[PDB]
RNA sequence: AAAGAGAGUUUGAUCCUGGCUCAGGACGAACGCUGGCGGCGUGCCUAAUACAUGCAAGUCGAACGAACGGAAGUUAGUGGCGGACGGGUGAGUAACACGUGGGCAACCUGCCUGUAAGUUGGGGAUAACUCCGGGAAACCGGGGCUAAUACCGAAUGAUAGAGUGUGGCGCAUGCCACGCUCUUGAAAGAUGGUUUCGGCUAUCGCUUACAGAUGGGCCCGCGGUGCAUUAGCUAGUUGGUAGGGUAAUGGCCUACCAAGGCAACGAUGCAUAGCCGACCUGAGAGGGUGAUCGGCCACACUGGGACUGAGACACGGCCCAGACUCCUACGGGAGGCAGCAGUAGGGAAUCUUCCGCAAUGGACGAAAGUCUGACGGAGCAACGCCGCGUGUAUGAAGAAGGUUUUCGGAUCGUAAAGUACUGUUGUUAGAGAAGAACAAGGAUAAGAGUAACUGCUUGUCCCUUGACGGUAUCUAACCAGAAAGCCACGGCUAACUACGUGCCAGCAGCCGCGGUAAUACGUAGGUGGCAAGCGUUGUCCGGAUUUAUUGGGCGUAAAGCGCGCGCAGGCGGUCUUUUAAGUCUGAUGUGAAAGCCCCCGGCUUAACCGGGGAGGGUCAUUGGAAACUG
């Protein structure tokens, strides 16, 4: 099923990840439907920066997240936000 | 040669030591005024020997360092 | 350094008097080898453009895969060639630390670079080629500070390019300004060597 | 803004035409001599040849039938989901295989999300187990008894089928919405809270229907190899009428009727080749290639077939036939490395039977968790691209020694010695990151739902874990001590002398050198180029305007058919009105990510990574102009 994956980039010893929606068959670093950020796991609080219009349309029609991906780094308050239209 | 073609090679350097029914490596290449011959046998490949006491151009004909 | 033989026949073989002034060529300017007070002969167009290509490579020391490298990276600025060239061959640290007078020629400002004895903007750099910016500040960090080498090197000085502000009295140097190609060598002949990396 | 270098060789000498050779860039390279370190990558191009051995796909006890404990909890068997993903190779294939742009009023879609109705009652039997009959043996039958979310009916329920009625429409076959009569068409329970004792309930599962998302299938325009010393090819072939089959249109298949179809704009036949984003080269137009990274296709010892499923005619599934290998008691059995390591063989040539699920992503599960040779990391190899070492400053009309000498000297050469400094690196002793935020569990706070809790959703707090690994990094002390080679020196082409040799030995990319004075052979001295590398060989582009659109020619150098009549084709005098195929132009969609290029940023710098753009189409729909061609 589509998901939320991370698509992890970057060099040995030093990974800089993705946020991407892809159908969970497809490889790790292969086809994807599209991308919505990117996760710098090295800084000292972690730099992310994701599009709220696109991840909310995505999670508002059959997308979910998978542990780290937005479930964890939805500390932005996207999660919130989709909690409140899920309501409204 | 090992794909079934017998061509003619020649021997460079001064004096060599390989007789018949010997293995050697050949590289290509031609000399101009020997009629048939066009490839160079490699010196020092597998059982071709190093000139002796060569003292410079010493990495053509396979010539180890002297100590 | 890179190359670590006699520094006086390099000199001589080019003509021009490099690494100072003069000293080289105080006696016999003339090429070495057996030969080399004979005489010379008509010198075609490569041995030009060679000539002015080792006369820049040979001042500052560097290696010539470093030197291409440093060609094609200078061709994508704006303006000239040959005058970005020598601009970003200046830049270099190993240069700059010889400029503000902390060592005595090239082959011993890159030796103190190496050896970590020079900072830039508070942290250790113990690379030569590493590309000085307008607004750094160049020091010693008290990692030498009060070393025989330096304080003597502090005594001949000349005067420092216009383009370098060195404060003595704390050992901390600077970048002014991006020089121009007036204030540069200028006893060679920058518009030769574009011609030869042309063929 | 971008913008192109020539040289040697035909002659006693000239000028032209003309080939040959050299100077540059790049490798998945190999061979020769050498070889210090670190970072980032790459490594069977040949036999799609043959496999010793370890692993590479399992998981649910909260769907159901036994033993240990003494009341929890743990595995063989029935069932559910997965095994069609992830990983490998380029054999086949000249065709809707791929690229780009569209159709589908001709289609399917498990799991995921939202919504609307339900989850009512019955029946029969089989694995496991127990006996007997075979076979020492792996390797099979018969008798008897058991449970379900296994299986089979029944009650109610269709926008499914039939006969309709009524509107609104399209692009011909036709599409959307509503109503009427009938016919058929299902379900499963498990873990908890509760009242009151009946039931009423929280999730997660089951059944039917409609939307969305994702993934597939079919059809079409245009585009990209050589050969005409390969001209006809085709008989379900082309069309039509009914029917069968499929999720779906269709000669996909069948019965009948007709004689069609494709082709010098290259059919047919033969040869070779997976295709693209892209890579090397070039001033550009072009030329050559399709390693690694990403997308699609095909294949799984060779050939055929189907079953199960939402999805396969299925790498680690089944059946049959063939070659090969292995057990056998002679009735018979078993296997498929083009998965990760690895062995043999072929070759000029290519790596460890390694550690771990800690990170990211898979499968199963309510969850803890289990399995992941994917992947994260480490060993091997100068195979590449970056970075810095083997010291530094002073130091003589210039030591010793080599080489040379017209015997005064010149040279190696400030090079050495000497004096004064430094620790990148090396040695030792100390410290020592990030990559880790969760999942689970425990607290409160708020919402939806309920008669009320349990539970669900969301926020805020505790709560512990690393293969790499004592690795990266940092501190302090010690010694210039351990750490330079390869090719060339006649011209092209930067850099000359001595001795030996005597058309011999030999060198050689071309011109060509060697016949007792060789700057071309061999050594020596020093000189030049590059430097942990340096050369040779092989292959591609350039220079080559040497296939010339950009950009050549045909009187005498290669090159005008011996000449005419002419089908197809190419081109076409002057003006007016008109169209809008070519032509120019605006908007909308797209031409994925990485790669080349422009601007910023992070690794001490650089290679190397990240963020933001541009560029790329004789591309589609739509709107304009009418000078030129049609
Ligand atoms: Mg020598
Ligand atoms: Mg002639
Ligand atoms: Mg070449
Ligand atoms: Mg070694
Ligand atoms: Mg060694
Ligand atoms: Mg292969
Ligand atoms: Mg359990
Ligand atoms: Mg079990
Ligand atoms: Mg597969
Ligand atoms: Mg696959
Ligand atoms: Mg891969
Ligand atoms: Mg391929
Ligand atoms: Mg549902
Ligand atoms: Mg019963
Ligand atoms: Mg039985
Ligand atoms: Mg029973
Ligand atoms: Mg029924
Ligand atoms: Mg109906
Ligand atoms: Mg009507
Ligand atoms: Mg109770
Ligand atoms: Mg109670
Ligand atoms: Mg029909
Ligand atoms: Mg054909
Ligand atoms: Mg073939
Ligand atoms: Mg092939
Ligand atoms: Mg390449
Ligand atoms: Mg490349
Ligand atoms: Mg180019
Ligand atoms: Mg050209
Ligand atoms: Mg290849
Ligand atoms: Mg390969
Ligand atoms: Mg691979
Ligand atoms: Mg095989
Ligand atoms: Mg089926
Ligand atoms: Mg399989
Ligand atoms: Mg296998
Ligand atoms: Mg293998
Ligand atoms: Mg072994
Ligand atoms: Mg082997
Ligand atoms: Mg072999
Ligand atoms: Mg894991
Ligand atoms: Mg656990
Ligand atoms: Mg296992
Ligand atoms: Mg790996
Ligand atoms: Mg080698
Ligand atoms: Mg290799
Ligand atoms: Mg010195
Ligand atoms: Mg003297
Ligand atoms: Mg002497
Ligand atoms: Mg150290
Ligand atoms: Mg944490
Ligand atoms: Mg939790
Ligand atoms: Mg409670
Ligand atoms: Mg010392
Ligand atoms: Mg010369
Ligand atoms: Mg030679
Ligand atoms: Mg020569
Ligand atoms: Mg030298
Ligand atoms: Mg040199
Ligand atoms: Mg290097
Ligand atoms: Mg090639
Ligand atoms: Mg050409
Ligand atoms: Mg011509
Ligand atoms: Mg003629
Ligand atoms: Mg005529
Ligand atoms: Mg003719
Ligand atoms: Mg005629
Ligand atoms: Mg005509
Ligand atoms: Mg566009
Ligand atoms: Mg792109
Ligand atoms: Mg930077
Ligand atoms: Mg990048
Ligand atoms: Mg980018
Ligand atoms: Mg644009
Ligand atoms: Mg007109
Ligand atoms: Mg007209």
């Amino acid at each position: 099923a589509v998901k939320i994956r991370l698509k992890r980039m970057g060099s040995k010893k030093k990974p800089f990840y993705r946020i991407v929606v892809a159908d969970s068959r497809f490889p790790r670093d292969g086809r994807s439907i599209e991308t919505i950020g990117t996760y710098n796991p090295l800084l000292d609080p972690v730099e992310v920066k994701i599009d709220e219009e696109a991840t909310l349309k995505w999670m508002h029609n059959g997308a979910k997240p998978s542990d780290t991906v937005r479930n964890l780094l939805s500390r932005e308050g996207i999660m919130e936000k989709f909690h409140n239209q899920k309501l409204g | 040669l090992s794909n079934g073609i017998e061509v003619t090679a020649y021997i460079p350097g001064i004096g060599h030591n390989l007789q018949e029914h010997s293995v050697v490596l050949i590289r290509g290449g031609r000399v101009k005024d020997l009629p048939g011959v066009r490839y160079h046998i490699v010196r020092g490949a597998l059982d071709t020997a190093g000139v002796e006491n060569r003292g410079q151009s010493r990495s053509k004909y396979g010539t180890k360092k002297p100590k | 350094a890179r190359y670590t033989g006699p520094s006086w026949k390099v000199s001589r073989r080019l003509g021009i008097s490099l690494s100072g002034t003069g000293k080289e060529l105080e006696r016999r300017p003339y090429a070495p080898g057996q030969h080399g007070p004979t005489q010379r002969k008509k010198i075609s167009e490569y041995g030009l453009q060679q000539a002015e290509k080792q006369k820049l490579r040979h001042m500052y020391g560097l290696t010539e895969r470093q030197f291409k490298n440093t060609f094609n990276k200078a061709g994508k600025l704006q303006g000239k060639h040959g005058e970005n060239f020598m601009i970003l061959l200046e830049q270099r640290l190993d240069n700059i630390v010889y400029r503000l007078g902390l060592a005595r020629t090239r082959r011993a400002a890159r030796q103190l670079v190496n050896h970590g004895h020079i900072t830039v903007d508070g942290k250790r750099v113990d690379i030569p080629s590493y590309q000085v910016s307008v607004g750094q500040v160049i020091s010693v960090r008290e990692k030498s500070a009060k070393n025989s080498a330096i304080a003597e090197s502090l005594e001949v000085s000349s005067f420092v390019p216009e383009y370098v502000t060195f404060d003595a009295e704390t050992l901390t140097g600077s970048l002014n300004r991006l020089p121009e190609r007036s204030e540069l060598a200028a006893e060679i002949n920058e518009a030769f060597i574009v011609e030869f990396y042309s063929r």
